[PDB]
């Protein structure tokens, strides 16, 4: 075995979302096969935070309308599905929004908690069309990952039932897509030697670095079992 | 509905002679596959009469058919179901085997549902007349059975026979390829 | 067997009275609580009965020989 | 939308009458999740009554097929529309156009036989995107008759009942809006007068 | 075969033929064969072809022909006949509830035919 | 998003089906175009070319 | 309350206890059949693929019965004679209706279709698993026309079965589907590019010589090896692929004057409405059939491939084209009003 | 029960007679107000049988205690309301 | 003119493309058609279709289990189904639907207490819609008598 | 991260050369995600020795016929690809086999050599006719990796070719076939989980249950530069 390690040579950060990262040198055949692999724990298998539960005061239920406001309580729930945010220290934070008079309500109008980072402020989550118009309510989120749907939570724990939490569903997974190239990495003596280049778009939240190391860590952490027991 | 398989082997000699479906040159459907698994009547030897080749009430598998096809066997009585002598059901043996299981049928297997479940099924499922002149594709002497023909100023044979069967015979003397022919018709030779 | 059942078709013969018997061996096992001849593997009476005919262990005659014999001896006792 | 329309999909849209249409057009004073109110413009504007159209759109409410019905708002704030302009669109509709469904990046090609005869391979993608998610309103009737026993009940005082049903139920025997059920909750508690009591 | 079930009869033999009546094929033969070696009268048959419709209605259950068509005119015929359906065909027996004569039925179906012997 | 058999075609003969999804592709090709430039904000005389 | 422990007790039950599925209408005996049921999450009853030739079950929205024998009779004859696997024959001809189509049968052909060289024309290789390691390699395509060395096993007289060595002259593809060949059958079986046609008859073949228990392994191995090759290619449809005739206005002009030539000469005097619509549908009829059968020779061959050298001719690999020759969906008669001409339509009156 | 044959002949009015229980010679089917059967009625309770298992109408005996217990007062048997498909 | 619109969007004539397995990242061996179908959920949900049943409610005149997943019903086992188990052998199947699963009355009940019990033992009996035909001939004035053994 | 690990269950060791490897529990999707991965070191990544070069006195190109031989040169190499060899300390071994008479020539005929060891001396190399036939030949055997044919060696390799040396394909690789199933694991709770059958299938050189464990290392190897 002269084994050839690759080592992380080049990351270009397009935009906070998208980032491209190349990778070298890799054997023949390592570029697929670490490329799919990687990609598959990418999309499915990572870590993020998103919005759980939201408790709007004066909403019993997510289909009614509340007055001076544009938009249906479903419409302002899947704005809040895309509602960027990461949580430095704890796993769950409630964060609480209050405004009030003629305005697009963005995501600043949320109180600053301390560890909590809203990634875009600018984001749109309800339109008040009425000056006399008020919105107030308690934004919890959580951390986990892949998909949770709030059907496929409708069906496990609910210990308790208030009339008048609403569940929405919350991406965790951080990445929005993930594509893999290999391209010729003219090695000093080998030509079947490779690069890989990893075209990486996430929301907010996960950094494309911190991310290919976490994806990485799984997959190792996986080979231990066979590479210990037998 | 009635219909069942009642007894294994009436001991009948009695079968429906079954030729082989050669209609519109290429032979439509064979002997061999249209005897094939259906129990054979009266020991039918090879041409040479001297020894007996086959016995009488015997499966036809497929290897005996195989058999039938080296010695070309064109005719063959074949044990039916019709000839069957069982009062109040059929024998195992006139019937022959079951088609569904590839072998001799079982006794006590209700045959009648199957046969009209079989014949009504393909129906309820499924719910070029070009033919001027008859050119023969493999050489041969021209054999016209039931023909009744008057010879016209052409110097042509003009068939006035309302049934006419024109075949092609090879060397050997076995029928291969049959041609209706019509009323009316002009004939080369 | 677990698959398929043309091995004990091919013991017996006919695939109803394979039915019938391995009906009565089965019953055997559900109320008796006869002891089955091959390790049950946690199989349920239908395919035992079959394991036991694919076999050879299991057959019409068999079975009514050993009935005679359960028979006679009750009647031993009885009398 | 349809990606891929014929230009009929404006004109079913519009005669259906599922979408609010403008009549008189103007600029729009107040929009809400609710109702459109448009001032009207002074040249189709009548000059005896008030001169302001409302259209009140109407809010999720149940098909005969127990689909859902709901009109949003098409325009923004201080919009100025003319006759025949599409205000507010109805369940299947986009701005003005007919919407019947969901248009998708779809590729020909076999499976692992998971698109065998016509079965179809969706991606996660779909679902997530609650696409093809639908909303479907069911109406219950509970019937408080008078029978030669006597009047039945409509309490919240049913015999034989655990207090997890009656939590959900209020004073007079209702379930309380908002209330999330599954089968066999109470919905309105009703109980009747028996006769013979032999038991 | 089922639609060549029945036969019209010539003659007498030992039991009620004379002119013309039509029997099944097979009853006439079980009197043939016990007449071949007794002697009695001799019966000239010819068999008659059926058309499946008619064929149907004229099987000897009355439970098989009812349940086929024209009920009312089959149960008059039976009532005024005073006809006994002894439950041999799948039909009778799948309308009565019980184990068909064939298949699985077969082998218990033949030890009900032989405890009529005696038991 | 989705994966359709190509064998419920050529037997069907909706080839109306394959024609939607050339030009779909085509619709959302100029879709990703203009989301593109938008995206880049651009000129708004570049956009009113293309 | 649906509880834990009530699973664990019903996948107990369920083991080893059959199930008939029924489909309307039942019009023959395999309308029914029995299957050891597998618990699955999810409100949809999975359906065996090759049995759904018997059912006549598409799935674009079919539905069907379940019902549950209980008895240990009526269990014992869903098992013995009712079972899927034991109705493979139909009950009206020999020939037999369990055999995979569609995806699985386009995967086969793909697979068993040689192509001119490609990737390592001519190699020689140590038996199929020289082959399979050749292709998942990348250094050999399934269509490259090399000769491997592979061992069939024969019958003899009695039960023991005799063992010959020789070189073949196959594909990649068809040395790889010899492995799930089981011993007995001849090579000469997977040599041929394979369809729905000749997949039946080694099914056949298979259940004669072999048995049951190797035909059902088999049967399975050739679902397997056909759905996962048949999305390892990628075969599809196009507005291309559609080939038009080049020489079909020429045949259509040439029709069209004729018919012309017949109406002006009917207001001459030679013809009535029935013999000038004799005539008319004469010639329409011929130029369909010519136009069909240039469209034909268009599409099914008509590939230049240039081998090793210098231009050769071989069949298509035209998706449509291979569609229609495997037999998998369309018929030819569907490609002629495809990229073909539509042809002679005819009226409710039957006249045309 | 189990039987070898069936039989089917005309029906003699006295062989109709062996079968009934009484003559219904009222069209009467029900009361309006107590929704019990009416006297010699279509629905008599005194000819085809109780309308509660084994209970009279006028409700003197109860319980399957009482078997084949006629009720002098209103004239009906003490037996399972499954007669009333039979008789 | 779709083939111009795609050379506006330099997307290829053919509108094939190459496409990779998620699951192996290998190419697929040749390119596929791809583009954007408009597609449609239509109102037969599976949610609103599956029905099942064990024992029931039972018919008021006929005694057989009702139809319908409205009414919690049984599958009608028809005719055509009927002769499917008299092709076959199956004899005891056939029964079962005729009796304890349908009309026979006493009969279901039974047997419902020796599956629980474990006994997997038919005793038939006699359906209730031939108890009821006979009472139909009889109301008609026809003798139809049972002719005992 | 609520990581939920697979742990190495079944063994069925059906031969030295075949064997499959159940492997559970697996969260969906790690199934194909590992089953692939494994399946691409296994086939192209596991090294071992292989006849690269073959020069047979009285033979000057493949194509030819020796007399007293059935087996024409091409057959004889494709029969010495199929040799299965360990070269235990050098990585390039030429081993010289010399034979006559009557009879299949088997790989003892082989001159031994301490290091390398013959794992099947009986496999079938060349079947002599004529009593006087002898033939000679010098096989070498290099140490690679993956499968390198001569089409792929001609190509890279332009060095020292000279006429006459006989050049072969040489398979490396001591895995045959390799195929992975996932099949559904129904666990306690998660029926979305799945089980990894890997059915491996060897020469005899490598073990299989080792095979697994070194594809798994190489792997991990290369998560090293990634950091954790
Ligand atoms: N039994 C029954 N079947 C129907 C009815 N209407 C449509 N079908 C079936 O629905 C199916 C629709 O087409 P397919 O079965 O897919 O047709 P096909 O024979 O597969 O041919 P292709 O469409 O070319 O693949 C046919 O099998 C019809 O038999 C009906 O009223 N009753
Ligand atoms: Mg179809
Ligand atoms: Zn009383």
């Amino acid at each position: 075995t002269e084994f050839l390690k690759p080592r992380l040579v080049d990351i270009e950060q397009v935009s906070s979302t998208h980032a491209k990262v190349t990778l070298e040198p890799l054997e023949r055949g390592f570029g697929h096969t670490l490329g799919n692999a990687l990609r598959r724990i990418l999309l499915s298998s990572m870590p993020g935070c998103a919005v759980t539960e939201v408790e709007i005061d004066g909403v019993l239920h997510e289909y009614s309308t509340k007055e001076g406001v544009q938009e249906d309580i479903l419409e302002i729930l899947l704005n809040l599905k895309g509602l960027a945010v990461r949580v430095q220290g704890k796993d769950e934070v409630i964060l609480t929004l209050n405004k009030s008079g003629i305005g697009p309500v963005t995501a600043a109008d949320i109180t600053h908690d301390g560890d909590v980072e809203i990634v875009k402020p600018q984001h749109v989550i309800c339109h008040l069309t009425d000056e006399n118009a008020s919105i107030s309510m308690r934004i919890k989120v959580q951390r986990g990952r892949g998909y949770v749907p709030a059907s496929t939570r409708i069906h496990s724990e609910e210990d308790e039932r208030p009339i008048g939490r609403l569940l929405v569903d919350a991406c965790y997974s951080p990445v929005e897509r993930i594509a893999y190239n290999v391209e010729a990495a003219r090695v000093e003596q080998r030509t079947d030697l490779d690069k890989l280049v990893i075209e990486m778009e996430t929301n907010g939240t996960i950094d494309p670095e911190e991310a290919i190391r976490r994806a990485a860590t799984i997959l190792a952490e996986q080979l231990e079992a066979f590479v210990d027991l037998r | 509905q009635d219909l069942v398989v009642t007894e294994d082997d009436c001991g009948t000699h009695e079968g429906i002679m079954m030729t082989p479906v050669i209609e519109g040159g290429d032979v439509k459907e064979p002997l061999r596959d249209r005897v094939l698994g259906r129990v054979t009547a009266e020991d039918v030897l090879k041409p040479g009469t001297a020894d007996i080749l086959v016995p009488r009430n015997t499966l036809l598998h497929e290897q005996w058919c195989d058999l039938l096809e080296e010695n070309s066997v064109d005719a063959v009585k074949v044990r039916s179901v019709v000839s069957c002598d069982t009062d109040f059901g059929v024998c195992a043996h006139c019937y022959g085997r079951d088609l569904a299981r590839g072998h001799i049928i079982n006794k006590g297997e209700a045959i009648g549902v199957i046969a009209a479940q079989s014949i009504g099924e393909p129906g309820t499922q499924l719910t070029a007349a070009a033919e001027s002149s008859i050119q023969v594709k493999n050489k041969g002497s021209i054999k016209l059975s039931n023909v009744k023909s008057v010879v016209n100023s052409s110097g042509k044979l003009v068939i006035t026979s309302r049934n006419t069967e024109l075949k092609l015979i090879d060397e050997f003397g076995r029928t291969k390829e049959s041609y209706k022919v019509p009323y009316g018709a002009v004939l080369a030779k | 067997a677990r698959v398929t059942v043309q091995d004990a078709v091919e013991k017996i013969g006919n695939r109803f009275d394979l039915v019938l018997v391995a009906a009565r061996r089965a019953r055997q096992m559900q109320v008796g609580g006869k002891d089955p001849l091959v390790p049950e593997e946690n199989d349920k009476t239908t395919v035992i009965a079959l394991r036991e005919i694919e076999e050879g262990l299991i057959n019409n005659q068999i079975l009514d020989v050993r009935e005679r014999q359960e028979q006679q001896e009750q009647e031993a006792a009885e009398l | 939308k349809p990606l891929v329309g014929t230009g009929m999909e404006r004109a079913v849209a519009v005669d259906s009458g599922v979408t609010a249409v403008a009549k008189r057009g103007g600029v729009v004073q107040y929009v809400d999740a609710s109702r459109i109110v448009i001032k009207v413009n002074e040249d189709e504007m009548y000059p005896g009554e008030a001169g302001i159209d409302i259209y009140n759109l109407t809010k999720y409410t149940r098909s005969n097929q127990n689909t859902c019905i709901n009109q949003m708002p098409c325009v923004s704030l201080g919009e100025p529309v003319e006759r025949g302009d599409v205000l507010a669109d109805g369940p299947s509709t986009d701005l003005g156009e007919l919407a019947l469904g969901q248009n998708m990046r779809v590729a020909f090609m076999p499976w692992n036989g998971y698109n065998f005869e016509d079965s179809i391979l969706v991606s996660e993608r779909v679902v997530q995107e609650d696409r093809f998610t639908t909303i479907h309103i069911q109406e219950l009737a509970c019937v408080s008759r008078d029978t030669k026993l006597g009047p039945e009940e409509i309490t919240a005082d049913i015999p034989n009942v655990g207090e997890a049903a009656l939590s959900k139920l209020d004073e007079s025997g209702i379930v309380y809006i908002g209330a999330e059920v599954t089968g066999g909750d109470i919905l309105v508690g009703k109980v009747t007068p028996k006769g013979e009591t032999q038991l | 075969r089922q639609m060549l079930r029945k036969a019209t009869i010539v003659n007498a033999g030992s039991s009620d033929f004379l002119e013309g009546e039509q029997v099944e094929y097979s009853r006439v033969k079980i009197a043939n064969r016990e007449l071949e070696a007794n002697g009695k009268v001799g019966a000239t048959y010819s068999r008659d072809l059926l058309g499946i419709t008619k064929a149907s209605l004229a099987t000897e259950s009355f439970i098989s022909a009812a349940s086929f068509q024209e009920t009312t005119r089959v149960l008059t015929e039976a009532a005024v006949a005073g006809k006994r359906d002894e439950l041999r065909g799948l039909k009778e027996n799948v309308i009565v509830g019980r184990l068909i004569p064939a298949g699985t039925g077969y082998a218990y179906h033949q030890d009900r035919m032989r405890r009529r012997a005696a038991g | 998003d989705i994966v359709l058999n190509p064998l419920g075609v050529p037997s069907r003969m909706n080839i109306g089906q394959i024609l939607e999804t050339h030009l779909g592709m085509a619709a959302k090709g100029i879709g990703d175009k203009i989301n593109a430039m938008l995206k880049q904000q651009q000129e708004v005389a570049k956009l009113r070319e293309f | 309350r649906e509880e834990a422990v009530v699973w664990d007790i019903l996948d107990e039950v369920i083991r080893e206890h059959p199930v008939l599925l029924n489909r309307a209408p039942t019009l023959h005996r395999l309308g029914i059949q029995a299957f050891e049921p597998v618990l699955i999450e999810g409100k949809a009853i999975q359906l065996h693929p090759l049995v759904c030739a018997a059912y006549n079950a598409d799935f674009d929205g079919d539905q069907m019965a379940v019902h549950v024998p209980l008895t240990l009779e009526a269990q014992l004859e869903a098992r013995a004679l009712m079972m899927s696997t034991n109705n493979i024959l139909s009950p009206a001809n020999g020939e037999p209706i369990i055999v995979p189509s569609q995806d699985v049968v386009l995967g086969l052909y793909y697979m068993t279709r040689d192509c001119v060289n490609a990737k390592g024309e001519g190699m020689v290789l140590t038996g199929p698993k020289e082959a399979e390691r050749l292709y998942r390699s990348g250094l050999a395509s399934l269509h490259a026309r090399v000769k491997v060395r592979i061992t069939e096993y024969e019958k003899d007289a009695n039960g023991e079965l005799v063992a010959k060595t020789s070189l073949k002259d196959t594909t990649v593809g068809r040395a790889i589907l010899w492995m799930i060949v089981p011993k007995g059958l001849p090579y000469s079986i997977v040599n041929q590019a394979l369809g729905k046609k000749a997949i039946s008859k080694m099914l056949n073949t298979c259940y004669r010589i072999l048995g049951l228990k190797p035909t059902v392994i088999f049967a399975d191995q050739i679902m397997y090896t056909g759905f996962a090759y048949a999305a390892r290619s990628g075969a599809s449809v196009g507005i291309d692929d559609m080939v038009i005739p080049e020489k079909k206005h020429e045949i259509i002009s040439e029709a069209e004057a004729e018919v012309a030539e017949i109406q002006e000469q009917f207001q001459s005097g030679l013809v009535t409405a029935g013999e000038r619509y004799n005539k008319v549908i004469d010639i329409w009829a011929a130029a369909n059939d010519r136009v069909s059968k240039a469209m034909m020779d268009n599409l099914q061959t008509e590939t230049v491939i240039n081998r090793d050298g210098q231009e050769e001719k071989q069949v298509s690999f035209n998706s449509i084209y291979m569609m229609a020759d495997s037999g998998a969906r369309g018929s030819a008669a569907q490609i002629r009003q495809l990229a073909g001409m539509r042809g002679l339509m005819a009226k409710p009156d039957g006249s045309i | 029960e189990e039987f070898d044959a069936i039989k089917i002949a005309l029906a003699s009015p006295d062989m109709i007679r062996s079968w009934s229980f009484g003559e219904v010679k009222k069209p009467e089917t029900i009361n309006y107000r107590t929704f019990k059967p009416e006297r010699d009625g279509l629905f008599c309770a005194r000819i085809f049988g109780p309308v509660k298992d084994y209970e009279c109408l006028c409700g003197k005996y109860k319980r399957l205690k009482h078997r084949g217990v006629i009720c002098e007062k209103c004239g009906v048997e003490v037996t399972q309301t499954k007669v009333r498909r039979e008789r | 003119e779709i083939k111009e619109l795609l050379k506006l969007g330099d997307l290829p004539t053919s509108g094939q493309i190459r496409l990779y397995d998620g699951r192996t990242g290998e190419q697929f061996e040749r390119p596929v058609t791809v583009g954007y179908m408009y597609m449609l959920k239509l109102n037969h949900l599976v949610d609103d279709k599956m029905h099942a049943r064990s024992t029931g409610s039972y018919s008021l005149v006929t005694q057989q289990p009702l139809g319908g997943k409205a009414q919690f019903g049984g599958q009608r086992f028809g005719e055509m189904e009927v002769w499917a188990l008299e092709a076959y052998g199956a004899a005891y199947t056939l029964q079962e639907m005729l009796t304890v699963k349908s009309d026979d009355v006493n009969g279901r009940t039974k047997m419902y207490k020796n599956i629980v019990d474990g006994n997997h033992q038919m005793e038939p009996g006699m359906p209730e819609s031939f108890n009821v035909l006979l009472k139909e001939i009889r109301s008609l004035g026809i003798n139809i008598e049972l002719e005992d053994e």
